[PDB]
């Protein structure tokens, strides 16, 4: 019955969480490590100068 | 930390349907812009596309706090 223990874990995680504050609001600069996987380069519209 | 306490104290007894100074005086709003690109001006529809960064700044005596932090920087969650 891991569903109950995982529910308790999640509810302890979100208990007292403020989604308006970035992690390390006072003493850190957040480091967002991005990445991209281009599954398909769509058609480059020459009329609108878009792609 | 304490910023959560500040944000909670600002929204206790707050009614977001009433403009600041609802029955006192008009609200002065300073508006700025930044025109990125003015798109194609097609004459057929007599229209033209524009892309801007509309910024509005006003005074709200209800969102007034007194703590060590001077400014609160927030995303669209508030």
């Amino acid at each position: 019955d891991n569903t109950t223990v995982f529910t308790r874990i999640l509810d302890r995680l979100l208990d007292g969480y403020d989604n308006r504050l970035r992690p390390g609001l006072g003493e850190r600069v957040t480091e967002v490590k991005t990445d991209i996987f281009v599954t398909s380069f769509g058609p480059v519209s020459d009329h609108d100068m878009e792609y | 930390g304490d910023v959560t306490v500040i944000l909670n104290n600002l929204l206790e007894g707050y009614d977001n349907k009433l403009r600041p100074d609802i029955g006192v005086k008009p609200t002065l709003i300073h508006t700025d812009m930044y025109v990125n690109s003015i798109g194609p001006v097609n004459a057929i529809n007599m229209e033209y596309t524009i892309d801007i960064f509309f910024a509005q700044t006003w005074y709200d005596r209800r969102l007034k706090f007194n703590s060590t932090i001077k400014v609160l920087r927030l995303n669209s969650n508030m």
